[PDB]
């Protein structure tokens, strides 16, 4: 508690105490799921409603032709961070003329969230990454966190109620591998159901020769059954 | 740079330093701004040693020919603020050769006391400031309040500093849709009397003409308005 | 042609006996044009110091105002009047300062020094490269024909009105063979007890 | 190589000006006020590209206003003059404004100032930038008697101009010639 | 704690929470969207009769197309409109086009958690202001909804300000998808009568409409607001 | 310009000319070419006058600090090193062609440093306009480990050639010579002497003058004012 | 972020780093200044870490030019950056106007940068107080510079460990007759009033500005001529 | 961070600048520091705060010449008063070498107060704990004395005292104070209120005496120790 | 305890580093990582403890390519760990940049140590959580740098939980007598030994720098060793 001052202070623990409340906000956000399959990778996520009549709001994103990101937190910083994924894959596909990698992008974004934390006066992006990528590195999971590191996963749930999600991705992970694009958008919907407090739900899914592709709504109604 | 966000919210919403500027602007001497079709009147009650200082020292400012300025608040905050608005004055004359629109200058003092509520390592204002005048543009004469925390509204006729709710009520009371200028005139000199035990020693009132520049009452016209206001 | 020669100066200094002499042409000329025959050349810098600058107009004010704020700012500073020498080194500073930009005026420095009073002589170029000539220092468009005149007519120990008697002869001359210098002459001679502020004829064409 | 030229009198300056604007061999105006009212004491007849001209007018301008609104005093016409003069000696060394002034102004005195794109500043009984200088300073010289009245003063300047129109090449279609007096600063027709 | 950019340990940027209640203290707002247009309906507040009315205007039209109404700090949801203001000229300017209203509202959206404190030089603290984002985007009416925080949401009808919540529980069973722009305006000026603290009347009211059929996001005269108000059922 | 330094057995022997000209014209005839930069260093330089005596102004006051802060003696290489990198990082602009003269641990050591930064440590150098006619004495006279005296002559006559053979240089040979206080002792204070005006060529004196000056120029006074010197 | 002033007014207006620089001076070791008639002196208690330390390889007395010299009391590395400082400042004097700087300007020097490390953020005020000797026009002076950057002029006063002490001697033995080998007398003696035990030629550094008008540090043979007597 | 900061750019609940009043409260702390009007000039007298038998009164401590037309007196911290008195001349010379004029003495006094101000309001750095009696003659306004303060905000005063005892300095001039006084009537009235205020060694006190003539021009000339001691034993 | 620990710059009264010291934990926290130079190269084996089951096989690398010589294992703080990653790798390029050669172990390991020293000794920064052991057999070097910012050469280094006993069982070899193949089992039975039992899920990272590798950096392949286990 004393200690919980700044992203750069370390507690006597070793524990950085703001990176924990930035993580705590990734885990208050909307359930977020992803998957990986041998040939396609999947992010699904419950999209948060504030009002009755408001939309929900956008969670899935294309950062560029084979990755996405779905945001987990604060939706801001989701929108920060995806406007500096979409930089980075400009200048990789500036520099080099092709795709980056996922996972060059997982790197970058943990660097720049780990740079808000070890420099007093910035402070961890508060949304965490589920970022799908397909390239000659295959479908690729990462999450990236606040406190500036990013996890490869198969699979795997943030946010609210991501508990059930990840029981079922768990469940389901030996699947996955060999789960089509339409099985692995199924598993994550269903993994999403077991979240339920569709129209809220939105599912970016990307393949090794698919584009990332957003579907919302209705166009998700196939893949319920 | 040193950017200590001095200004920040609290708990219940309220940014306490725009709180604690209102205050000093509370502190400050009562300002009076009225207007009539015609002519704008802006009268500043003084508080100083008759027998030992100057009474040259004005509230009043000219941020221009057509822009008249008064303040209440931090001396030195105010000659910041009148300093910037007459350079954006003369800014504007400039870039536009127009003149300033009285909204236009009223805009820029009121944002240049919200970027100093905005940016790190800067005190907000602790000035509120009347700026009135003309604009040939609009063909009418403007009074706006601009206060610490950067907001402006302009106003029939506003008074800022200390006393300024009794005033407020004054002007309330005795404000006319259509007043002349000398209503005008009488408007914000018995508004200031109203707080004031003294007469043209004390009381300073400034005003603009139609198509006018500033000019400061005479101790002699000033105090035979004070005594038909009475 | 020359930046230099836009406008047309001629300053010059000589020593006496303990006494300086800094006269210089009052033209402002725009090249070949007369434009005025009240320009000051020559400024009092100290009580006992006297700037003359030789060259462009817009430098001689622009140099003449720089150390007028470096002089009072070093007396406000010091509570002291500068020094001959001080101020030779202060205008040698300031034009190098600019020495990459330079200003296009020749400072000429006639000043007495604070205690022995002796005449005290500093002509630099464009850039500060002063010079600290016990008999002449001479600067402007005139700079050949001044230091000709002045090289056989200066005589050593020349009293105020001998001083001034060469001064203005000699700048005569000078000021004579220049087409774009002249149009009146001022004498300055600085003594122990007063300057002489004399305004010579010389010719206006 | 605009024709400006300016006469200092007893307690006035008459300050005219080409009133002819140009783009390449086009008299686009024939009543181009190249005059510049930097305060209602001074005038500063400029003579230049008419872009460079107008926006050191303006920048002037407003800096003369913005001291008469920041300290509650007017710029005398030795502090305007010289402040003129260390305006264009910034320019001259970075960013050159290539303007040839006569700054004419009335602060109780008359006066005139022979002000050029380097930075030459000058009180003058009378002058001129330009190439009408070398039209008019010689009548000037050959007419003008100290404490000329106000009338022989605009027949003087009127005489200049029409030098300026009769010897030189390009002859300003018209002049604007503005008296700065007690006052102000006034458009006046010398006929 | 003690910076603006810290999070609380249940995972609040504190600074952005006390910017969400300095708009629960503005002025309330009602922006009602239906497929003839876009209404806000926005409260006045007066503190006496000298008041120039048009002169604290809530409403402020960031292009033709495109307008906002703000709830909270005036002078913060004015840099917010100026921002967005550049933004929809800067993007005429550069695509030929009026701006998108998602666009603007994301553009003023990243403005909005752009503060910070502690590094050498920016604003300081978020934005005190939310704002109702409406505008006739590809023949459509957009109605986007900004908080301090920086998320923005599309909405169907909205509410901001001291009323918002309340505003918000009597939109629940008053707001319909194919309200004609004569019902949504009632429905805009009941929500926000019923959630003021004062008689609704046109001076202390300000009305605006983003158009479908002109296309254009204006802001209604004094006698709109009358031609309003008196069909009020009070 | 004609400076030439040498290094003789106990020490280093610095000369120059005395004629600074501004173009053709001989603008200074004792004109100081011999810099000192510490009490063990001296620079005569060759190029621009100002640009000269700036830089070894400015290089005795880097070393004069060195030696303060420090309290070390300046070394020639050390002063020819930083003279060095400041002439090449203004990339020749700063025309100061400098021999570099001095004692220190090392022994006596003459450096040449060109005007774009190059340096080279040389036992006798000639530097400016008459530095051929210099140097032609310089490299006919030098020898390893002659004593003060004939080094003296032998830098002064180089000066002289250089003086006589060349336009831009005349006038007197200034010479300046760092020694060990105790030539048998290496670890003796390393003082310098100083002889201005060492050679006087008496051949290139002015040997006429009017006794009698003519003028035919007479003097008429406008106006005459006296002012008080304090 | 540290641009913030660490020198603040506390609620009395008393500047708490000021008094704590000055402090920190009271603990600097004592330095003495006397002016004489004919010259001026500074000395001071250089009593080294070990009888192994090299005293000329941190003098306390130093030279910032010709004419002017220093002695300090307080934080030794405070007083050296000072001190590289004011040398500069000599040197960069000397370039612009050809002359040493003069006393007066060589302490305004001083003071201004201690008052900018008392006003600028990150900084602490420099823990050491100056006394600077030099000749100007009426004739010598003595100057104490404290770290708030206000300078005192002194015709005698020490100001550091037992300086309190060492004034009062001052006060009571100083007399403006002395000549410079008075004052060097006066140096010596106000030092052992303030130092334990026997004062050693070796422990003490002195140097003056004389009829000359240049500063010379005396050296240990010069030191023990005037102790002996 | 910003755990040891001052907040010196930072307003208080009341809305003043803590800072700003505890550099007031220091120099109330200082020497008393007076300035008085009279026909053709302002006479500024001061209390050095370095007053000892050992002392050598060499140099003026409290009061400083900004140009040949404008004189300060400060009370409060020296050393800050040397500062902003070294940017007053730079800027009154930087006045001088744009319009070949002297500064007017109120723009000089604002410019010295925006410095003072801006320490205030930005930088978070600290005040400058000092009140000038800046004293100058200008065209535009005839000999003038202003009152500058910490927080920036300065005016005109015919006759104003600051220091310890400013209010006892203040009331004794306005029971004192003439208009249209002589320089010798205007300097015994300060060396009365000086002598009631504060002890009383004529070297203890500054004295400067600005004075415009029409001859001569606005002189400034800091009264020295002889003259001084001469002014002062006759009261 | 004390106040002592919140700022990274700020010394205990003992001279601890308090805020370096909780950088420390949070490496000693972390599972651990270690490395051994051996006859035929280094290797470096880290063990992960997969927190949940979804975690990709093989990826969330802890040991990290510096250089196509250099190999990093990291242990501690993630974000620190990678972020010092980065940082070796821009240090490596930046030191081709400057001098053309590939960065030596050693000096790499110097240079980011300046970066760890530069977190606790400049106020504005974090020291870094993270212990990095640098491996290059082309360098023969084995450099593990602290949080703290020292580094040291190991002939078997380890950090991370259980660091203690894992050094006390790396004793137990002559790393150098043998080859990495060889190695590679005796490294895993070390972890699998101190592996906790409260893990079910993990993996052993293992990377060598070898001549099997050409020197190049390569995670050993799972033919060799299969890093997963249960
Ligand atoms: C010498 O090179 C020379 C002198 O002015 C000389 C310059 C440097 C030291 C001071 C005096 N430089 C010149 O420009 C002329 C040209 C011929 O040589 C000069 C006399």
């Amino acid at each position: 508690s004393k200690y919980d001052e700044n992203a750069t202070t370390f507690s006597p623990e070793g524990r950085i105490l703001q990176v924990e409340n930035a993580m705590k906000a990734v885990q208050q956000g909307m359930p977020t799921v992803g998957l990986k399959s041998k040939t396609h990778a999947v992010i699904a996520g419950v999209m948060h409603s504030p009002s009755e009549f408001s939309s929900h709001q956008p969670k899935i994103f294309k950062i560029d032709q084979h990755i996405g990101v779905a945001i987990s937190g604060l939706t801001a910083d989701g929108r920060g961070l995806c406007k500096f994924l979409r930089n980075e894959c400009l200048h990789h596909t500036f520099c080099f003329g092709t795709e980056i990698r996922v996972a060059d992008l997982a790197d970058t974004v943990a660097l720049q969230s780990q740079k808000k934390t070890s420099k007093v006066g910035k402070r961890p992006y508060g949304v965490g990454l589920l970022m799908i990528g397909a390239g000659v590195d295959g479908p690729r999971l990462f999450e990236t966190c606040p406190s500036g590191q990013h996890w490869e996963y198969n699979a795997q749930a943030i946010g609210r109620r991501a508990q059930a999600a990840k029981t079922y991705l768990e469940t389901n992970l030996n699947e996955f591998p060999d789960c089509t694009r339409d099985q692995l958008i199924r598993h994550a919907l269903r993994a999403l159901n077991d979240c339920k407090s569709l129209e809220a739900i939105a599912l970016g899914v990307v393949g090794i020769d698919e584009p990332f592709t957003i579907l919302e709504g209705p166009e998700l109604q196939k893949y319920i059954d | 740079d040193y950017t200590r966000s001095i200004t920040r919210f609290s708990p219940d919403g309220r940014l306490f330093q725009i709180d604690h500027a209102h205050a000093a602007v509370q502190r400050g001497t009562t300002v009076v701004a009225t207007r009539s079709k015609d002519m704008i009147v802006i009268a500043v009650e003084k508080t100083a040693v008759a027998k030992l200082q100057d009474p040259h020292f004005s509230k009043i400012c000219s941020l221009d020919k057509h822009v008249m300025c008064a303040f209440a608040g931090l001396h030195a905050d105010a000659r910041r603020l009148i300093q910037s608005g007459q350079r954006q004055c003369q800014s504007h004359r400039l870039t536009y050769e127009d003149p300033i629109s009285i909204e236009n200058i009223a805009r820029y003092i009121a944002t240049l006391q919200l970027k100093n509520t905005q940016s790190g390592g800067a005190r907000p204002y602790g000035v509120s400031t009347l700026i009135c005048g003309f604009d040939d543009m609009t063909s009418q004469p403007h009074i706006y309040e601009t206060l610490p925390s950067g907001t402006y509204a302009e106003w029939k006729a506003r008074t800022i500093g200390r006393h300024d709710q009794t005033v407020m009520e004054y002007l309330e009371k005795h404000y006319k849709d259509d007043m002349t200028d000398e209503e005008a005139q009488k408007l914000a000199i018995g508004a200031l009397l109203e707080v004031v035990e003294n007469g043209s020693k004390n009381l300073e009132v400034a005003y603009m003409k139609r198509g006018g520049t500033m000019e400061i009452m005479a101790e002699e016209v000033l105090d035979a308005l004070i005594e038909s206001t009475k | 042609s020359d930046i230099s020669t836009y406008n047309g100066s001629c300053v010059l200094a000589m020593a006496g006996d303990h006494c300086v002499a800094i006269a210089s042409d009052r033209r402002l000329g725009v090249n070949m044009l007369t434009v005025s025959k009240d320009f000051k050349r020559i400024f009092q810098i100290n009580d006992r110091i006297y700037l003359g600058l030789a060259g462009l107009a817009t430098d001689v004010l622009t140099v003449r105002e720089q150390l007028r704020f470096d002089v009072n700012l070093l007396e406000l500073r010091e509570e002291r009047p500068i020094d001959p020498k001080k101020f030779m080194n202060l205008v040698k500073s300031t034009l190098y300062e600019k020495r990459f930009s330079p200003f296009f005026v020749t400072p000429v420095i006639a000043g007495l020094l604070p205690e022995t009073n002796e005449p005290y002589l500093a002509a630099s170029d464009s850039i500060g490269a002063f010079a600290f000539p016990k008999d002449f220092a001479v600067a402007g468009t005139c700079e050949e024909s001044l230091y000709g005149i002045c090289e056989s007519a200066w005589r050593p120990n020349m009293n105020p009105d001998e001083l001034f008697e060469c001064t203005a002869k000699c700048l005569i001359a000078a000021v004579e063979r220049d087409s774009i210098s002249g149009w009146g002459g001022i004498v300055y001679i600085i003594t122990q007890d007063k300057v002489i502020i004399k305004e010579i004829k010389t010719r206006m064409d | 190589m605009l024709s400006i030229v300016g006469l200092q009198g007893p307690d006035w300056v008459l300050i005219a000006a080409d009133s002819s604007v140009s783009s390449s061999i086009i008299c686009m105006s024939e009543n181009y006020d190249r005059i510049a009212q930097l305060d209602d004491r001074h005038a500063l007849a400029m003579s230049g590209e008419t872009g460079d001209c107008l926006q050191l007018s303006e920048y002037l301008q407003g800096n003369v206003a913005l001291y008469k609104f920041r300290n509650g005093v007017e710029l005398s016409s030795d502090a305007l003059a010289h402040f003129i003069r260390h305006t264009m000696a910034k320019a001259v060394r970075k960013s050159p404004y290539e303007v040839n002034m006569l700054l004419s102004g009335y602060d109780g005195k008359p006066h005139l100032y022979f002000m050029d794109y380097l930075g030459t500043l000058q009180s003058i009984p009378y002058g001129a930038q330009g190439y009408c200088q070398y039209f008019v300073m010689s009548v000037f010289d050959k007419h003008y008697k100290e404490g000329l009245t106000l009338e022989d003063g605009k027949e003087l300047m009127k005489l200049a101009l029409n030098q300026i129109k009769q010897r030189f090449t390009v002859a300003p279609h018209g002049f604007i010639v503005k008296l700065v007096d007690k006052n102000g600063i006034t458009k006046i027709d010398l006929e | 704690d003690r910076n603006v950019n810290t999070f609380s340990p249940d995972g609040r940027l504190l600074q952005v929470e006390y910017a969400i209640e300095a708009v629960k203290l503005g002025s309330s707002a009602v922006a009602i969207l239906c497929p003839e247009g876009v209404i806000f309906a926005v409260e006045k507040r007066l503190s006496s009769q000298l008041l120039i009315a048009s002169s604290v205007e809530k409403v402020y039209a960031i292009d033709d197309h495109v307008g906002v109404v703000m709830a909270g700090l005036a002078a913060d949801g004015r840099t917010m409109v100026e921002h967005m203001r550049v933004e929809a000229q800067n993007h005429r300017f550069s695509f030929d086009e009026p701006i998108g209203i998602k666009a603007v509202t994301q553009s003023v959206c990243d403005l909005a958690l752009a503060f910070g404190e502690g590094r050498r030089k920016q604003m300081s603290r978020p934005f005190g202001t939310a704002l109702l984002v409406a505008g006739i985007e590809n023949g459509k009416c957009h109605l986007f909804h900004t908080d301090p925080s920086g998320t923005y949401t599309e909405c169907r009808a909205r509410a901001i300000g001291g009323g918002s919540e309340g505003a918000e529980a009597l939109l629940r069973d008053l707001y319909k998808d194919g309200m004609t722009l004569h019902e949504a305006e009632d429905l805009a000026l009941s929500t926000l009568r019923q959630v003021i603290q004062e008689k609704l009347n046109e001076n202390n009211v300000e009305v605006a409409c983003a158009r479908v059929s002109t296309g254009k996001f204006e802001i209604y005269t004094s006698e709109q607001r009358q031609e309003i108000v008196a069909r009020l059922p009070p | 310009t004609t400076i030439a330094a040498a290094i003789f057995d106990g020490g280093v022997v610095l000369g120059a000319d005395t004629r600074a000209t501004a173009g053709p014209i001989v603008a200074v005839k004792d004109e100081m070419k011999l810099h000192y930069i510490s009490d063990n260093i001296w620079v005569c330089g060759a190029g621009i006058a100002a640009d000269n005596d700036n830089i070894n102004a400015v290089i005795s006051a880097k070393l004069r600090l060195f030696q303060m802060n420090t309290g070390l003696q300046p070394r020639v290489d050390q002063c020819t090193n930083i003279l060095a990198s400041r002439l090449f990082q203004y990339m020749g602009y700063i025309q100061a062609a400098l021999i570099v003269g001095g004692i220190d641990f090392q022994g006596p050591q003459v450096y040449q440093v060109a005007p774009h930064g190059s340096f080279s440590k040389q036992p006798f150098i000639a530097q400016g306009s008459g530095s051929l006619a210099a140097i032609s004495v310089l490299e006919n006279r030098w020898h390893n480990k002659m004593n003060e005296h004939d080094c003296m002559e032998m830098v002064a006559d180089a000066i002289y050639a250089g003086i006589t053979n060349d336009l831009g240089s005349g006038s007197h040979v200034n010479l300046c010579v760092i020694k060990r206080e105790n030539p048998e002792d290496k670890q003796s204070k390393v003082i310098y002497t100083f002889y201005k005006d060492y050679r006087v060529p008496h051949e290139n004196d002015r040997n006429f003058r009017l006794e009698p000056q003519i003028n035919n120029i007479d003097v008429e006074v406008i106006k005459t004012t006296e002012r008080p010197l304090t | 972020d540290s641009d913030f002033s660490l020198t603040t007014f506390s609620s009395g207006g008393k500047l708490n780093q000021i008094e704590s620089a000055l402090k920190a001076v009271s603990l600097g070791g004592q330095c003495v200044g006397v002016k004489a008639k004919n010259g001026a002196v500074i000395a001071c208690e250089s009593k080294p870490s070990s009888p192994l330390v090299e005293k000329v390889t941190n003098l306390k007395v130093q030279k910032i030019n010709d004419n002017v010299g220093i002695v300090y009391s307080g934080v030794n590395t405070d007083f050296h950056v000072i001190l590289k400082s004011l040398r500069k400042a000599s040197i960069k004097y000397s370039l612009r106007l050809g002359v040493e700087m003069p006393t007066r300007e060589v302490v305004k020097h001083a003071a201004h940068k201690m008052q900018y490390y008392t006003q600028i953020g990150g900084v602490r005020p420099f823990g050491v107080s100056l006394l600077i000797i030099g000749w100007e026009e009426l004739g010598p002076t003595l100057w104490q510079v404290d770290p708030s950057g206000t300078f005192w002029a002194w015709k005698a006063t020490a100001l550091g460990k037992r300086s309190d002490g060492s004034r009062t001697f001052l006060e009571r033995r100083y007399s403006e007759d002395q000549s410079v080998d008075d004052a060097i007398h006066t140096a010596i003696s106000t030092l052992k009033e303030g130092f334990d035990g026997q004062l050693t030629a070796e422990l003490i550094e002195i140097g003056v500005v004389d009829e000359t008008r240049k500063f010379r540090t005396l050296s240990t043979a010069e030191i023990r001529d005037f102790l002996t007597e | 961070t910003y755990r040891y900061d001052a907040g010196t750019t930072t307003f208080s609940s009341d809305g003043r600048i803590l800072q700003v009043e505890y550099a007031i409260q220091s120099i109330n702390q200082a020497g008393t520091a007076i300035g008085v009007q009279f026909t053709n000039g302002v006479v500024l007298a001061a209390e050095k705060k370095n007053t000892g038998r050992l002392v050598d009164y060499l140099f003026p401590e409290k009061m400083a010449k900004i140009d040949g037309h404008i004189v300060t007196a400060v009370a409060g911290l020296t050393a800050d008063a040397n500062t902003l008195v070294d940017l007053m001349r730079t800027s009154a010379q930087k006045y001088l070498k744009t319009y070949d004029e002297q500064m007017p003495v109120e723009q000089l006094v604002r410019m010295v107060c925006d410095e003072k101000h801006s320490y205030t309001q930005y930088g978070g750095l600290r005040p400058y704990g000092v009140s000038f009696l800046i004293a100058g003659y200008d065209r535009h306004k005839g000999c003038q004395l202003y009152l500058t303060d910490p927080s920036g905000n300065f005016g005109g005063w015919k006759a104003t005292a600051i220091g310890e005892n400013n209010q006892t300095a203040q009331s004794i001039l306005k029971s004192q104070y003439k208009d249209n006084m002589t320089a010798t009537e205007a300097m015994d009235l300060t060396v009365k209120v000086l002598c009631k205020t504060l002890s009383l060694s004529a070297d203890k006190l500054e004295f400067a005496v600005l004075q415009f003539r029409e001859e001569y021009g606005p002189k400034v000339r800091i009264l020295t120790t002889s003259e001084v001691d001469t002014l002062m034993k006759r009261y | 305890g004390s106040g002592y620990d919140f700022n990274p710059i700020t010394f205990s009264p003992d001279g601890r580093q308090f805020q370096v010291e909780y950088a420390t934990k949070a490496v000693e926290k972390d599972s651990l990582a270690l490395g051994v130079k051996c006859k035929d190269g280094i290797l470096l084996a880290a063990e992960k403890n997969l927190t949940s089951t979804l975690l990709t096989p093989g990826g969330n690398p802890r040991i990290f390519w510096i250089n196509d010589s250099i190999a990093c294992a990291t242990i501690g703080h993630r974000p620190d760990c990678y972020s010092i990653v980065e940082q070796s790798r821009n240090r490596a390029e930046t030191f081709t940049s400057n001098f053309g050669i590939k960065i030596t172990v050693p000096q790499l390991a110097s240079e980011v140590s300046q970066q760890f020293h530069l977190a606790h000794y400049y106020q504005a920064y974090r020291p870094f959580g993270c212990t990095v052991i640098f491996a290059s057999y082309k360098d023969d070097a084995l450099y593990a740098i602290e949080p703290s910012g020292a580094f040291y050469g190991y002939f078997a280094s380890c950090f991370g939980k259980n660091s203690n006993l894992a050094r006390a069982e790396l004793q137990k070899t002559e790393w150098k007598n043998i080859t990495v193949r060889e190695a590679v089992p005796e490294v895993a039975r070390i972890i699998k030994s101190l592996h906790e039992s409260q893990f079910k899920k993990w993996e052993i990272e293992m990377f060598w720098l070898c001549e099997e590798t050409n020197g190049r950096p390569q995670k050993v392949p799972e033919d060799v060793f299969q890093s997963r286990f249960v």
